[PDB]
């Protein structure tokens, strides 16, 4: 711990739990996040034997438990799991105790009130945390690019998010959540790997397929014609290596994955792409902007480190959108932690502590200060 | 050793990415002076002929 | 326009300082620490524990 | 890993000095048309206001 | 079919079509304005596999199908529709040809012209009408009411429009739409039913939650006091059953939805609410008859079933006004097929037939005539 | 700052504040009357939350304020508005004290007296002007015409005023205020573009419609044939690029627009066009005078811009009054900064500080010296 009483600055972005020290540079601490717990009884002895399990040592012990997720496209199951990952970030990873250290933390876009009221209230009595901030991770994002104008696409694991922001305001009758994510990428090469004669329903191969998902997988630029050649596509079908040592290869469907997002009609939602919904969002809004949001688009989340999302946006956007103005995207490398550095640059600067929500708030007018404490 | 390298090429890319981004400001800002040169001219040489017709009659 | 481009450049200079302040900050000690495994060869083979 | 990842920044380190080169000649380009611009501009200026004044007259 | 050849009346309100014959009292065919679409491709036999879905077929097919709105605010998608519609209307429903009778129909107020032209031209190219006549909703909600002065505010589906008519006579020079309707409620609920912890996108859950706005909604007397009193309000707070079974309470946002059309700003519209709509109007025409407009201000549409219009209507413009002259509002029980009524009304008397937009005229004119022939 | 302590020349025309030294050919800082202010509520930091936006800086954020005219047809709204104005224009455009330098001033015609009194009460007591004179810009358009006889018609952005003075003499007795103006016309395009298809009621887009008027229309020769050949006119048809870069194509509208002041029939006035307006004034005054009233006529404003005014003017005028004398008018290119051109004219000369309203006299006698000290 450091010796001043800087603040904890923690992303628990929905998918991966970011958190560290504010004026650092990268969160120290950074998990997925997923728990395990033992698929079955204590009749032994002698070592193990404990309930919950999180972070390294759930990826680890993936095959003996059964991995659950404490959050779903926003949706709580149970807080004593936040409980029980919160207590190891803070002292099992982050080794720092959360009296001295007031918390910046932020939440996923359109989070429940009630959600924000329960989480609070719970945070407050079991933890001893001096003072208090949650933000939306769109303007933090934004920070991170650190330009006041532009559309942010959060593409997190379990909702897509796209929120329109001029000059530093938020346009929230233009902002829209989209039920695809992660997870719905899993489960759609889940079924088209089903289709090729590979056929698993429990997590760890989840991940493996996820994980296939972060290195081999394309976005196509023309998709029928890609399949067209991909028929036999010696040179342009790859292959990976399973930690097994099977090799296990895959062809069109390297692009026929994240296309989805894009073509929502192959499993059945009545909302078109993506594209569609960043479209929508613009035109909401007064039209004069709109080529400004067409030219200050940025893209954030852990997704974005696959290749292809920015020629298939640009694109198409101009299709749907007059070719005059040039549009450009903006991403700049590692941005999944980006939200946690803009996390500390709102730590940076001495305003910061004027709106601190302290424990005597609370205290005073219960969860309830925070309706008129952060909006 | 080589994790070394690696971070110093990690600053390589920081300190280019730098050399690209203010670059890119600079190419901002000399192609808008040359929308609103462009523009002055075209306007001015209207101007100019109107008072051209305005002079003959 | 020389203000504008100056007035435009100056606020986007502004939040690019302001996010180089967190990287002046501190640069390194977020990462962890180095604890590899090696050596040990002293250690004997008769364990004082019967997991030998 | 480490050998792949400083692999991938020297990939990066040529695209992007290349592109900040580009930028730089693309930065020449803009500057001389911008010149020549302004040189159109004050002829413009110039021959709008000659005509005004045999107009005035 | 009547051995009469009377004419056809048919309304087509931004939200609901009704039509029927001319002298009856109440349209006999009434559906809603969406239209269902197969949301995925053929491969079954043996039933179905039809494309349109209209009426209450696709009332009961809303999930198979995607929903789609033909009109919106006014503007047309596709003319096919409203072919493929009319058909069904006047064959399936009404048991009617077009042959026999001439058609009288209303339409939103400020139509496009070039709307009534194409509209026109594709009606009588396609359909065998003998004659034709279309007019202004306004009139027609005047004429149901029976009284030549007033003002009239049209709260359709996809726009509202105030309307002043004095002795009547239109006053287009203090005629003004609104961007405001069920559309805008739908979707505030929907955000506010988001931060309740509910989160739908698609189509059968806006008709439900319209249906909620229909059933449960207040038009709150004094806002932030209501909220205020609504913390708790354990009996002021009401409930559904949705037809799933789950019991879903809503409390303050009851009276929180139907109150943005009067407060604009909750997201984010320059024009204040409707009332300053309809006083705006009123001070745009000469002073004098300023009062018998405050006297005699009329409202109609769909919505208008709901509680609280009336009281917040006077009291609003008490304030804004002098409160010397009385100010009541008029509205008939069932106003939404008023309109319809009116165009019975039109039919009723002899002179109507000196004004049909015959065959012949448009053949000699073209779609032009109508510009010398309505106006 | 220029060394001497000549005068500040100020001309808060109705549409536009152009403002500069005594001595200069042309005002320093000219700005439109629009005024911005936030549309929202502040949550953000780190930059802009500013209440008032003017000028340019409002030009460039249109979209996210709230667009106010504190000024319309010479009523005034709110004098915080103008003292902010003038603050910014004074010290952030002008770089000028006004302690050191008197202000001249010019003033709607037939401005209110109480306005009058108000205004220069709340000017004295929050500035430090030395010595005050304001004039009526009917006066100041005739000095930078430089000719003492003439019918100025005089076209704001609020009210287009007729006044006639004979041989450097005000003729109150035949001096007239219209309602129509900048305003009307951008009303009466905005509902001809609705019956076009596009239907805006937002202030940026007024300021497209009020930029559409200034480069394409037309001023029509003759209406209705003008109208007939313009069915088709696929030349005479003339099209916009809309920032946005769609395509925008106007016709018979172009002409159709500012036609409304010439017959006002079109949205309801029961004065007729502005050539009766100023016919009428002419035969108000002595009959002999009136020949060269007919050959003095001078037009004024910023409207002026467009073309076709003086051809209509003369025609309809030659067609109302007997065709013997030849009827000419007279108009400098650039003539909206001529009032303040007479202005400057005005501190050329040195009887000008006989008249100076110093503080002293407004200190002794309160505002109502101005009553005696200007006229
Ligand atoms: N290094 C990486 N390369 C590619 N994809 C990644 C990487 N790390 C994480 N992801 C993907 O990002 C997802 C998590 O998104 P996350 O960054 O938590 O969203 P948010 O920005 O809302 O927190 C995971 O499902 C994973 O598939
Ligand atoms: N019985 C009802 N009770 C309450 N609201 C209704 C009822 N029927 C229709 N509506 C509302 O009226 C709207 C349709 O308005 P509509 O009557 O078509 O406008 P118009 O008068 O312009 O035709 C629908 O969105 C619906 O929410
Ligand atoms: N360059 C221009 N070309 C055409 N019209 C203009 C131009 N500049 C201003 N206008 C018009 O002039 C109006 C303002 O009139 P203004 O000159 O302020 O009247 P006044 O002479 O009473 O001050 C604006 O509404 C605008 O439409
Ligand atoms: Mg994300
Ligand atoms: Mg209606
Ligand atoms: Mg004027």
């Amino acid at each position: 711990d450091e010796d001043e009483t800087t603040a904890l600055v923690c992303d628990n972005g929905s998918g991966l739990v970011k958190a560290g020290f504010a004026g650092d540079d990268a969160p120290r601490a950074v998990f997925p996040s997923i728990v395990g717990r033992p698929r079955h009884q204590g009749v032994m002895v002698g070592m193990g034997q404990k309930d919950s399990y999180v972070g390294d040592e759930a990826q680890s012990k993936r095959g003996i438990l059964t991995l659950k997720y404490p959050i779903e496209h926003g949706i709580i199951t149970n807080w004593d799991d936040m409980e029980k990952i919160w207590h190891h970030t803070f002292y099992n990873e982050l080794r720092v105790a959360p009296e001295e250290h007031p918390t910046l933390l932020t939440e996923a876009p359109l989070n429940p009130k009630a959600n924000r009221e329960k989480m609070t209230q719970i945070m407050f009595e079991t933890f001893n945390v001096p003072a208090m901030y949650v933000a939306i991770q769109a303007v933090l994002s934004l920070y991170a690019s650190g330009r006041t104008t532009g559309i942010v696409l959060d593409s997190g694991d379990g909702v897509t998010h796209n929120v329109p922001i001029y000059e530093g305001y938020a346009l929230p009758h233009a902002i829209m959540r989209l039920d695809l994510a992660g997870r719905d990428l899993t489960d759609y090469l889940m079924k088209i790997l089903t289709e090729r004669g590979y056929s698993f329903v429990t997590t760890a191969e989840r991940e493996i397929v996820r994980d296939i998902k972060e290195k081999l997988c394309y976005v196509a630029l023309d998709f029928e014609n890609e399949m067209a050649t991909a028929a036999s596509s010696s040179s342009l079908e790859k292959s990976y290596e399973l930690p097994d040592g099977q090799v296990i290869t895959i062809g069109n469907e390297r692009f026929r994955c994240p296309e989805t997002l894009f073509q929502p009609s192959f499993i059945g939602m009545e909302s078109a792409g993506i594209h569609e919904t960043t479209y929508n969002s613009i035109m909401k809004c007064d039209i004069d902007i709109r080529k400004d949001l067409y030219a200050n688009n940025v893209m954030s989340g852990g997704t974005t480190m696959y290749p292809g999302i920015a020629d298939r946006m640009q694109k198409e956007i101009t299709a749907l959108a007059p070719s005059t103005m040039k549009i450009k995207i903006i991403a700049p490398p590692e941005r999944k932690y980006s939200v946690w550095i803009g996390g500390s640059i709102l730590a940076s600067l001495s305003t910061f502590q004027q709106m601190w929500i302290t424990k005597q708030e609370y205290d005073e007018a219960g969860p309830s200060i925070v309706h008129r404490k952060c909006f | 050793e080589a994790e070394k390298a690696a971070d110093e090429s990690e600053r390589g890319m920081k300190v280019i990415e730098s050399r690209a981004q203010k670059d890119e400001e600079k190419m901002e800002i000399q192609e808008i002076q040359l929308k609103e040169a462009k523009h002055i001219a075209e306007d001015a040489d209207r101007k100019y002929e109107e008072v051209a017709r305005k002079l003959v009659i | 326009l020389g203000a504008r481009a100056k007035e435009s450049l100056d606020l986007r200079a502004h939040l690019k300082q302001v996010k180089k302040e967190d990287t002046e900050k501190e640069n390194r000690e977020v990462g962890d620490w180095r604890k590899n495994i090696d050596a040990l060869s002293g250690m004997e083979g008769r364990k004082k524990k019967f997991e030998s």
